[PDB]
């Protein structure tokens, strides 16, 4: 059963089948829904600060009847902070800047530890909300053709959805990126489906059902310059949307800066606020699993 | 060139200047008598080190712990002057203390009570992976981290 | 009765049992407690930031049915600020960093305030917490030997300990820190108990039945080489841990930063994780006096 | 328990567990064989450890570093089997490279070829004189140092 | 001879009195001084930054016919630093904060290192402007009675002058300072003339010949309080000048800020700007016995 | 004729054997030099400062009589400043942070404009310098095997290095450097010899007559973990130094930080020393082509 929800690895094919249902469920938004937190406390510890995603699980939590501490931002360990919520609350939703930091302290925990993000690593949910939103509009996630457009290499939102991926039967992942934010062999090495590495997006574009954008950043590259001369072919404009498939879609975890031109916006392959808009069934679903049942 | 031991361990045929990196990964350096040779003859090897310790024996874990740095080494159970076991050294499936994390962002380079941990991912050429953050470490890595 | 918690001395011998039977009740966490916050909301004033104490109060609050509103961090006047949460709540817990303002602020207040650190100078409902804890394990305050290890002059923990302690009939009390950091005359003054100064612990560590222990940092000696010279002494090792009673613990408010061994930790003596469990239930009860009685 | 050495030098009566220090105190940690034996009996100190150097004579000098951490240490030279020279110990009169300056502000606590240099104060209670700064040791931070 | 300048103790008492004499004859400033450095470069290296420190050896050297490079200021080696001041001088003055940066640069170096000031350790070309300025008031240094008065702990001033004393024969000194800034043992022990450490300068203010003073600094005491406590009796007020004997000096090596009631400038004992005034012709004669003889 | 030293380029195979005899004169420093500065007045300008290189050419200028002004660090123009230092001097050394400055100066400028350092282009003087130390101790610069060792692509002293010995004949120059800081193919194109690109030099070393090592930097790589995987594999160890050939020279145009084992100092290859101290005697000898002649 699940617990801690640390690696997107944590999760079955048949857990996340449970978990798409439930949030159909939470979506259709009914004023009954279930209050299966209800006399119970989760605790919001976002050692790294992101309001997008401390919001979302708060009002998951607010949803299901939960009662909600927290902190964001600010030399104590962590394992005498995770016990610390230990006397607190009744189960920890954590992001943190180092690598690790949520399987570490679901070691030292009892309650259940939540990972919303640990450094470089993963964020677990989010390739939940991702593969929710793909199979909502597909009905399907075996056989799709993806793309992952950006940072493929310090990006853990691509790390957890590639991870997850393995729960199914992709027909091809394509890995856009420039030469030096490749996805780590490491990670590619564990993964059970075909992948192919590519430069250029305009290449294949036209083959893809899914596109997962992530933004590159230029302070990474050997000098401003590269970055400079590498970036534009990495931005979702207009044109790249118009070589789309009727049926295909534009997918990020947000929040977004340049890499999508906002005109995308307004075509129906823009997927990525509707990604954003099942953040809270999605993790009120997770939230069901590990306490509702 | 050290007198024969009544109880305890002796671990022979470790590379020339290395016992005392093994001593460290065993834990050892109190109450007990430990021996060492260092560089001395070996018609196998050239030279080599050997370690005494009476009156412990180590087991097939704490022993697989030294194959990372003596692959060579050999472990000798000795009781009553009597060798009563040769064990079999393997790669370690689970390095847990010894082994530092490269990785800076690392849980385990940071909280002193996150103890770092790497599980071997092939024996063949020797890549060992970070439980928590999944950094790859090789034989080199791991030999300069331990020899020096 | 209570209505303002200022200063350890707010509480009588007669108030603190009572407290420590309410924290019994509350501690053997039945889901039957009574709000008596409810329709209530307190307004946590944390002027100076510390999570874990602005989380245990707030968790108390919930507990009892109360709503929290409150600000942690960041030219307005303090009195103009109790004003505000006068409008705003009916209660107010605050922590600040000048010394006497909890004080101060009831002076202003028509609403209970509670003191959660101002200043160097108390921090009372930890004083509570501490000798319950030690009540729990002793069933007796009166009688024992305690020893304060660490800085035992600006540390509002200590001050408010001695003071607390001053209810009870204390056998002796030992004073351990370097020269600089040397309990105040004035308030050694104050106390009506045995009392002795002594410089190394291993000396007396002996007799001990509790070991409060207290941080000591640089910023506060002559030059960086004294305190390097003296720091190592009022660690709590595993070897002073070992020369301690059988029945003897160890307590320490935290967060600890490398004051105590972590080995100490897996020893029977180790209190201090126990301490902190208790914050809860005993700010429930405090709460309780205030507004349930 | 170790075996008789041809040439070099023994140092014995090593207070128990100390000989690793004594080795660092050396620089000694290579070609040449080196034998010890840790916490083994000693009649007159309870427990000793025993360090054998082969084909290596240490000096007086080097000798005399061994004092700052088992002044009750005594040194043979051996050739031929023979015992040919019993060292008498003394406090150094100068300690460079082994002993750092405690003051953060000392150029030898900065600067890499700004070597770290003590001059024995008093051997009665030892004191030791850092040669740039003037910041003085006691054996206890000399011990601390050195041991741990 | 007369080579590095590095401690206080490179001097003896010959080589003083000849500097005494030198001194004499470049204050009564003649148009034709011997031009002894002419063709050589003297470099000033003043890692640590004093722009009066530095003027002063400049105006020596331009005096005596050097040339003047230098820098004021601003990860390379100090010894890497000496290495490259020997390829471009002939000799080398370095103020540095570190102690002992003087000595190690005069074993790295061929040309001669003179010390301007190293951490908190010595300024021996100072001491020597002192006992210059003592010395032309008193015609003797030898049966006077000296008060170090401010800090006396950490003052390379202090450290050099007390050094330099040993020298000579004083009656006396007395040591004048809060208890936190008394004169460190290991400094004490060197000396061999009697030393009276004591609190408060009125009660001795009416024996000294010599009073000599430095800054207490905030920055340094266990708070701010104690500090502010202290302060206002190591100050050289009109009230204690006056209690002084009549044939009586003040001296202070510059800056002052407040240490030194300005009125006291006005009274014929205040002798810290003749002081000042010396130390070119001081340093000529130093320059003198190193280069020119 | 000699007159803006702004590029290597700038020097013919003629000029730089003139300079070699000119710096042999110098050298053997007689006090008879020619002071051909006399009377006139150079600007160093080091708007990036440098302290090593500015004393450098100070002293230079110093030994031919020229007197010096200019200064160092620190929203006007440099066409304005270039145009001001006309006013003031009669040639000008500057020293920038922005490729390209020297030459554009030159363009401005009516009075001699010498190159100390523009951005990470050029640093044409230290090429002077480098191969003069070479012709110096092998009687030759043709036919020689040199290794360059390091960073390769933003080390202007390597650019001006590079682009000296095309006025030579060199056998081979091997290019060892992580992959990332390879020299820039912009300027391996303008070579007239041959070259070869290697990532390890202990594949090598045995056969270089000439190693010539430059600093990596962290701040430069994708992150810190690549950084520390391959630094330790550009240092000049012991280990490497003995595996050269018995009349190799190890070269460094100072300051060095870590990247050369400080033993090698002691063997007889280490040659950055001797390096340095040519500095004066061939900025001399640049300074006299250019107004001597
Ligand atoms: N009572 C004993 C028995 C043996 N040894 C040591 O431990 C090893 C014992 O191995 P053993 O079977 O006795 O000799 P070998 O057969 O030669 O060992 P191997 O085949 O592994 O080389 C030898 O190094 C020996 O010095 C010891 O110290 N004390
Ligand atoms: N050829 C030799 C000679 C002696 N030893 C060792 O070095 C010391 C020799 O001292 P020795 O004079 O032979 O024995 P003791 O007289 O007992 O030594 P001491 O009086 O100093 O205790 C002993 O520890 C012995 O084991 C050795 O290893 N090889
Ligand atoms: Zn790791
Ligand atoms: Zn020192």
């Amino acid at each position: 059963m699940l617990k801690h929800i640390i690696s997107a690895y944590n999760f079955s094919r048949d857990e996340l089948e449970d978990i798409f249902a439930l949030t159909d469920k939470y979506s259709k938004n009914l004023n009954d829904t279930r209050k299966i937190l209800s006399g119970k406390t989760i605790s919001i510890a976002f050692f790294e600060p992101s309001t997008r995603t401390y919001l979302s699980f708060q009002k998951a939590i607010i949803n299901l009847g939960g009662d909600v501490i927290g902190f964001s931002g600010e030399g104590e360990n962590l394992a005498d902070t995770i016990r610390m919520l230990n006397n607190y609350s009744d189960g920890i939703v954590m992001r943190h800047k180092y690598d690790g930091a949520s399987r570490f302290a679901s070691e030292i925990s009892d309650i259940p530890v939540i990972n919303a993000g640990d450094g470089k690593h993963e964020h677990p949910t989010q390739a939940v909300i991702d593969i929710y939103t793909i199979n909502k509009h597909f009905n399907t996630i075996d056989g799709l053709v993806f793309a992952l457009l950006g940072d493929l290499k310090y990006a853990r939102t691509v790390n957890s959805l590639l991870r997850i991926l393995t729960r199914f039967r992709p027909k091809l992942v394509y890995l856009i990126s420039p030469q030096l934010l490749r996805a780590r062999k490491e990670i590619l090495d564990e993964l059970n489906y075909p992948v192919k590495e590519v430069e250029n997006p305009f290449e294949v574009i036209n083959e893809v059902d899914v596109l997962y954008v992530t933004r590159i950043q230029k302070e990474r590259f050997v000098d401003e310059m590269e970055y400079e001369k590498i970036k534009g072919s990495y931005i979702v404009s207009l044109d790249l949307a118009n070589k789309m498939k009727k049926d295909s879609i534009i997918l990020h975890p947000l929040p977004r800066v340049n890499e999508i031109d906002r005109k995308v916006d307004k075509t129906t392959k823009a997927k990525y606020f509707e990604q954003a808009s099942y953040g809270v069934p999605v993790r009120m679903s997770i939230l069901t699993k590990i306490y509702g049942e | 060139m050290v007198s024969k031991i009544k109880n305890g361990t002796v671990i022979d045929h470790i590379p020339a200047g290395r016992a005392f990196a093994v001593l460290n990964v065993l834990g050892i350096k109190e109450g007990f008598r430990i021996a060492l040779v260092i560089n001395v003859d070996s018609k196998k090897m050239g030279k080599k080190d050997i370690v005494k310790i009476e009156d412990k024996e180590i087991s097939d874990t704490e022993a697989n712990l030294i194959t990372l740095i003596a692959p060579t080494a050999t472990i000798n159970i000795v009781r009553e002057y009597e060798v009563v076991k040769k064990t079999k050294l393997e790669v370690p499936k689970v390095v847990k203390g010894i082994l530092k994390c490269p990785n800076p962002y690392c849980i385990t380079s940071n909280d002193v009570e996150a103890i770092p941990t790497f599980k071997t991912l092939t024996e063949k050429p020797l890549k060992m992976r970070c439980e928590y953050c999944e950094t790859i470490i090789d034989e080199n890595e791991i030999m300069s981290q331990i020899l020096g």
